[PDB]
């Protein structure tokens, strides 16, 4: 059902305390929606091998390429850092 | 005796030599292949704890 | 409606239709009865398998899905699968039959029954699991099982301990299992069978060992590898049909399972398979002489157990694993047959002693276990007439299989280890059959009963060991295999040297005769050579001194306790909070009372004085170097 | 309207012709168990803090109403499954209590009652002050329940408590202090928001941290914990409770996100070190101990650090494994240590090993409870616990591959604990015992059973009251 709109967090000045609650509920939201495109990119995989018996080169890899690149994204959400003026790691 | 004991400890130490790790075991002994594969338990009357119980 | 579910939840009824008990006998005649109608279907599943499809049960239940996994209860029965299957099935249902009559007297004889058939669920959704997790859930399930299971009895060392050292040993491989699991989990996202096998072809095409030599760290556990081995010949010492599931078909084989399962991953890391090949290497000799010199029979089918599953390692360290599951389907026939051919002779036996050196008489003072175990003893030596020749001397060929180089040393090693496969039957069957009447107990034919229709769980799995040897002709065959285009075992199968392929068996009728020929010379186990023979065979006695565990074990509890040590001083942490507190009370108390009842007043004003002295003096010592902060340090040494 | 349960005051007060004042007891932590569930039916979605009360009364003395409002707002959020964590612990407690009163008084059964309504606020809290405020409150009531009532020598087990787990509170009344005095406010529900910069970010950390290092125990002090386990004092809460106590990961959970988003300097070279070595160390301390609760304990010790190196793991898995551990345990655990008290020391009085074992030859079910539950305790295929301590070896080891690598060995030593605990206490002889009594008090059947299906209940992972990640991550 229901579709919150979305508010873009980096935005809003930080005092308005519903518009921040429904920034991150969003963003949190959006983390979900990508997630959700990667559990049907694993779902294409696994019918892509089962058709497939031997055949992982035939039209099977293109769907691991994006899938290793899907994989370290779409995972976490924290917080969108104020400056970012110390990196480390 | 000095010789009586220098030969019967020669051959206790002889018979160290010829120590054997899987014995026998006789199945009632203590040695385990039949020891107590089932213990009879001794029936005794049930001594209730707590008043209330 | 005879679904892939009744393969499984049939299983499951045998706990629920026996926790539910109420019923001091008769769980045997509806339980083992509920097994044959699980087994008899899954061969009908297994005669289905023309066709090949792959019946999914998959939405039994979604386990979690959080970020990036999805674990489902997924039920997936592959033509890997089925070849376990339908041995645990088999082996299971004869074992439910054999128990029968056999270990009919008990406190209780219940649970027996049903710990291992539900044990049997369990190993069957270990196999069926199509997934990592459920076949974790199998695999930790068996073992805690069996600390229940082997130590059936209540006994002091040959169980109750037992367990421990048994359990506690797959716990060593459960660890580092669960550990290459999240190693999986960092890797790959689904951790199912089926997402994996599409992804190897990887980030870079890295290391993976850190995968899957931590599940070969339980394939060391599984399946008794060098590494840990002692608890096979420790959890020996439960009841017979417990040591018939612990080594032919159930326990010790799920240790290939789950690199069968990965076998996609091992076709792309050889720096695992080549430890792979040379642990199993090690096991093959290591059993060999083990159980030559160790005098329990059960003693010599367990080690004989992880000497047919040794050259099983070499062989899926030579990418040949369909041969390793065939011959995985071949040891569990052999190893029904020969445990409860034991556990008969045992049984008839008054004494029901476990040893060798006391029987005499399988000839016709008991002749019918005789032939049913010389069949199961010509399976064991490869003999060519049956299933043995199938089982056997084609993984001796895929040591030869010159895909590999450096390959050449374990075709001696296997062969050596099939010479002493010879010995171990020759070695038991003199030994009860041929020889003279070793006990005089039992003398006026006391053991000529024979046990109670127990010729109709052995005749079933005889005839599967002598001509189902024709039957699973696998070798050109597809039988849903990876096999990432290394060896294929092609070259092993043709031309190999014919005095090489033809002396593999030469030699097995040559030493089975030669060891036959100690009757009538004795002297194999004569001439008590003290300095040279006697200290070998106590040390090949003594399972090659794998009690070197507990020096490190037991020599490292203390170590533990140690650790318990440190923890008092943890306590002298807060001890002294108690005591150097109740010096200093002594110490604030001590001073300025001198006289302290009478006096009191000479104490307090020479005190206000150095009061005064000492607080205007450290005004002085603060205002010229504030650094100097030993003034308060030594007033706080007199409280 | 108002005064609907001041009469039922006067029904309480009028309660007393039966003078057990026990079986009201326990019907109003029953009733609580509905007023709970009620409660659970709203915290639907959108991940704020849900109900709201003020409770301390800026412009009045007991109402939430105003534009002012300094006051304690105690309230529900996504904390609420340890709230369902607890409302069906409270009564199990008392019920698996409800026969060994030890006639001295009744007034034990207020107690519990007492803190167990206490640490029900203490997940009700929001704000610091209102934290704190309720995070030590117990304490007078652990206090008076280790002192009256304990076997062992009172005097040394219940001043460890007010020496530790008050010593670790009021280093956390320094770093409540600091960031009340730099915020001048302590809504954490609502300030997930500060420019803390960092330097002054760390000492308050450190002033947070080994508080929590306190209460669920690391190695510096980790004797605290087994003390108060080896004096337990009355089955029902001799433990289980102080053992609910011990669930201060809702502090590092609660707190340690919202104004903690920069603390990556102190997160692996500390935590994960400090946890290893427990989970190393101290779940090692379990070989030679002869205690029957201190093996135990140590096991409580053990599970907590595990949840905690799953809790500073940055990975929405560690986090959910953290608290499914903090469900888990908290089912398992005082199933055991209900087992040994109230249905095993009471047939004994006596808490040592050497000469309790042997048993199901005489007590059949017993042993059958005792191997499913220790296996439920050893880390167990199905959800006992499992899918809590791997979800957070799944974290730690995201985090940090090589501890990780060497804290998997917690298996192992989870193992150690009862499977040398069971067999040398199921091995058929129990020569030094007079073959005391039926097993399951019918009762305590129910009292074990509850939290066996309520640990065995949690296969299907329900996360349903957690969106996770909402707040404890970073970029
Ligand atoms: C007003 C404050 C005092 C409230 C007293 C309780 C109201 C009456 C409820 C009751 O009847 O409790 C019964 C019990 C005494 O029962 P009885 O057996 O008849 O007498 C003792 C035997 N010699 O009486 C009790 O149970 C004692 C009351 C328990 C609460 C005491 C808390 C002690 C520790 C203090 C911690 C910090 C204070 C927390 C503040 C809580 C405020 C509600």
């Amino acid at each position: 059902h229901q579709r919150p709109e979305l508010v873009s967090f980096d935005d809003i000045n930080y005092n308005d305390h519903k518009k921040v609650r429904e920034a991150q509920e969003s963003y949190t939201r959006e983390q979900f929606i990508r997630l959700e495109a990667l559990k049907t990119v694993r779902k294409a995989l696994e019918k892509c091998y089962e058709e497939s018996g031997p055949n992982h080169f035939e039209d099977c890899k293109n769907l691991a390429e994006q899938y290793l690149d899907m994989l370290p994204t779409h995972r976490l959400q924290g917080y969108l850092g104020y400056q970012r003026n110390d990196p480390s790691k | 005796p000095r010789l009586l004991a220098r030969t019967l400890d020669e051959t206790r130490a002889h018979l160290y030599e010829f120590r054997h790790p899987d014995p026998i075991v006789p199945p009632s002994f203590p040695g385990g292949t039949k020891y107590e594969r089932n213990v009879p338990p001794r029936m005794e009357k049930i001594m209730q704890h707590n008043l209330y119980e | 409606i005879s679904l892939i579910i009744i393969l499984p939840c049939i299983s499951w009824l045998f706990p629920l239709f026996f926790g539910r008990q109420l019923g001091y006998v008769f769980v045997t005649r509806m339980t083992s009865t509920l097994i044959i109608i699980t087994t008899l279907i899954t061969y009908y599943y297994f005669y289905q398998l023309l066709g090949n499809n792959n019946p999914i049960n998959l939405e039994l239940f979604n386990y979690l899905n959080i970020d990036y996994l999805d674990i489902n209860y997924n039920f997936e029965i592959d033509a890997l699968t089925i070849t376990m299957l339908l041995a645990i099935t088999t082996i299971s249902s004869m074992v439910h039959i054999y128990s029968i009559g056999y270990m009919e007297t008990d406190p209780h004889q219940v649970r027996f029954f049903s710990l291992l058939s539900m044990f049997t669920f369990w190993m069957i959704i270990l196999v069926t699991g199509s997934n990592y997790f459920v076949l974790f859930v199998g695999w930790e399930f068996i073992g805690v099982t069996s600390y229940l299971l082997i130590s059936f009895w209540v006994t002091r060392l040959q169980a109750m301990k037992s367990a421990l050292s048994a359990v506690l040993m797959n716990r060593f491989g459960d660890a580092f299992f669960v550990l290459g699991l999240c190693v999986i989990a960092y890797v790959f996202g689904t951790l199912n069978y089926s997402t994996i096998f599409a992804t190897a072809y990887l980030i870079n095409t890295d290391l993976l060992v850190l995968i899957m030599l931590a599940l070969f760290i339980a394939a060391m556990a599984k399946s008794a590898q060098f590494g840990l081995h002692n608890w096979l010949t420790l959890a020996m010492e439960g009841p017979t049909p417990v040591s018939s599931l612990l080594h032919a078909a159930t326990l010790v084989t799920a240790g290939i399972y789950l690199l069968l399962r990965s076998a996609n991953i091992l076709e792309y890391t050889p720096t695992v398979l080549f430890i792979i090949l040379w642990i199993g290497a090690l096991t093959t000799l290591s059993a060999g002489l083990i159980a030559i010199c160790s005098n329990d029979l059960k003693r010599i089918i367990a080690l004989s157990t992880m000497s047919q599953l040794g050259m099983m390692t070499i062989a899926i360290g030579l990418s040949a694993y369909n041969l390793a599951l065939f011959h995985l389907l071949g040891h569990a026939f052999f190893k029904a047959l020969l445990f409860m051919s034991a556990g008969s002779i045992i049984h008839s036996i008054l004494n029901e002693s476990q040893d060798i050196r006391t029987y005499g008489g399988l000839l016709s003072y008991l002749p019918y276990t005789y032939i049913c175990i010389t069949i199961a003893s010509l399976s064991l030596m490869a003999m060519p007439g049956l299933t043995g020749y199938y089982t056997k001397d084609i993984i001796i060929e895929s040591t030869y299989g010159s895909y590999s180089i450096s390959n050449y040393v374990v075709y001696w090693i296997a062969y050596l280890s099939a010479v002493l496969t010879c010995v171990y039957s020759m070695k038991i069957l003199y030994l009860t059959f041929y020889s003279n009447p070793n006990n005089n107990t039992i003398t006026y034919y006391n053991a000529h009963e024979s046990n109670i229709y127990i010729t109709l769980p052995m005749f079933i799995l005889a005839i599967f060991a002598m001509f189902a040897g024709w039957i699973l002709k696998d070798i050109g065959t597809h039988i849903l295999p990876n096999n990432f285009s290394y060896f294929d075992t092609e070259f092993s199968i043709t031309q190999f040297y014919k005095l090489l392929p033809l002396i593999s068996a030469i030699l097995v009728s040559i030493l089975i005769v030669v060891l036959n020929e100690f009757f009538a010379i004795v002297f194999n186990l004569n001439n008590k050579y003290i300095n040279t023979v006697y200290s070998i065979f106590n040390q090949k006695l003594v399972s090659d001194q794998i009690l070197n565990h507990f020096i490190i074990f037991k020599g490292l509890v203390t170590s533990g306790n140690i650790a318990h040590h440190v923890d008092k001083g943890s306590l002298y942490r807060l001890g002294p909070v108690g005591i150097n507190r109740l010096l200093n009370k002594a110490s604030y108390n001590v001073i300025n009372l001198s006289s302290n009842t009478r006096s009191s007043l000479s104490m307090n004003s020479m005190l206000i004085l150095i009061t005064i002295v000492s607080l205007l003096l450290l005004v002085l010592v603060m205002n010229v170097n504030f650094i100097i902060v030993i003034p308060v340090l030594i007033s706080i040494l007199y409280i | 309207l108002l005064s609907s349960l001041y009469l039922f005051n006067r029904i309480l007060a009028w309660q007393g012709n039966v003078k057990h004042f026990y079986l009201f007891a326990s019907n109003l932590l029953l009733l609580f168990i509905v007023v709970l569930y009620i409660n659970f039916n709203t915290f639907s979605n959108s991940f704020q803090f849900n109900f709201e009360l003020f409770n301390s009364l800026n412009p009045f003395g007991l109402s939430n109403s105003d534009i002012s409002n300094g006051l304690l707002f105690g309230i529900d959020g996504l904390s609420l499954t340890f709230i369902l964590l607890t409302v069906l612990l409270i009564p199990l407690t008392l019920l698996g209590n409800w026969y060994n009163i030890n006639f001295n008084s009744n007034l034990y059964y207020t107690l519990v009652l007492a803190i167990g309504l206490v640490i029900l606020l203490n997940f009700w809290a929001l704000d610091y002050i209102s934290f704190y405020i309720l995070f030590e409150a117990t304490l007078p009531l652990l206090f008076i329940l280790i002192h009256i009532y304990g076997s062992s020598d009172s005097e040394r087990a219940s001043f460890y408590v007010l020496m530790f787990t008050l010593s670790g509170s009021l280093f956390m009344l320094l770093s409540i202090v600091v960031i009340s005095i730099v915020l001048n406010t302590t809504n954490f529900i609502n300030h997930n928001l500060f420019v803390l910069s960092l330097d002054l970010q760390t000492i308050i950390w450190l002033g947070l941290f080994i508080a929590i290092m306190v209460k669920t125990p690391l190695f510096p002090i980790h004797v605290w914990l087994p003390v108060v386990h080896s004096e337990s004092p009355l089955a029902g809460s001799m433990i289980l409770a102080g053992l609910i106590l011990k669930l201060a990961l809702y502090a590092i959970l609660r707190l340690l996100l919202p104004l903690l988003c920069e603390a990556q300097i102190l997160y692996t070279p500390m935590i994960y070190i400090i946890s290893l070595l427990t989970i190393i160390l101290t779940s090692l301390a379990t070989l030679r101990q002869i205690d029957l609760k201190v093996i135990i304990a140590y096991s409580s010790i053990s599970h907590m650090g595990i949840a905690i190196l799953g809790v500073c793991s940055n990975t929405s898995l560690g986090i959910y494994g953290s608290i499914v551990l903090g469900v888990a345990h908290g089912f398992v655990s005082p199933a055991l240590f209900l087992i040994v008290g109230g249905i095993l020391y009471d047939r004994y009085h006596i808490r040592i090993v050497n000469y309790y074992k042997g048993l199901t030859t005489y007590m059949p079910q017993l042993a059958t409870y005792i191997i499913i539950l220790s296996f439920a305790n050893i880390g167990t295929p199905l959800t006992g616990n499992f899918t809590g301590e791997f979800l957070s070896l799944q974290g730690g080891f995201i985090r940090n591959p090589i501890i990780g690598g060497i804290s998997c060995i917690s298996v192992l030593l989870a193992a150690i604990y009862q499977l040398k605990l069971t067999n040398k206490l199921t091995g058929g002889i129990s020569s030094i015992y007079m073959h005391r009594t039926n097993d399951v008090t019918i009762r305590e059947k129910f009292i074990m059973n509850i939290l066996i299906i309520s640990t065995l209940i949690i296969g299907i992972c329900p996360q349903i009251m957690y969106n996770l990640l909402y707040w404890t991550v970073n970029n």
